[PDB]
Order: structure tokens, then C-alpha cells, then sequence
């Protein structure tokens, strides 16, 4: 997908599909 | 950070692997 952007709830959904039940975190948005 | 990587830039789902615990 040349033009993929993941914001808000889409970003949480995509992290959960990639990481499974390992869990995930990010320390700062930017 | 993840928002500049994937929200205000185009990201590869592969880069999300960096955020897994």
C-alpha cells in the first residue's frame, strides 16, 4: 500500500496485530 | 517517535515490530 497512514485507534490496532499478546508500548509520540 | 513514523509519515508495518515488548 503505497499510501498507508496509521493514526489514533488504527495505530493501536496495527500494533496489536503485529505484537500479539507480547504487549507493546511507545515512550513518546514524537 | 511512532506518530512521526506512522501517522504523519507513511510507515511499514515492519517498523511496528520495534514497539513490541
Amino acid at each position: 500500500f503505497v499510501n498507508q497512514h496509521l493514526c489514533g485507534s488504527d495505530l493501536v490496532e496495527a500494533l496489536y496485530l503485529v505484537c500479539g499478546e507480547r504487549g507493546f508500548f511507545y515512550t513518546k509520540p514524537t | 517517535g511512532i506518530v512521526e513514523q506512522c501517522c504523519t509519515s507513511i510507515c511499514s508495518l515492519y517498523q511496528l515490530e520495534n514497539y513490541c515488548n
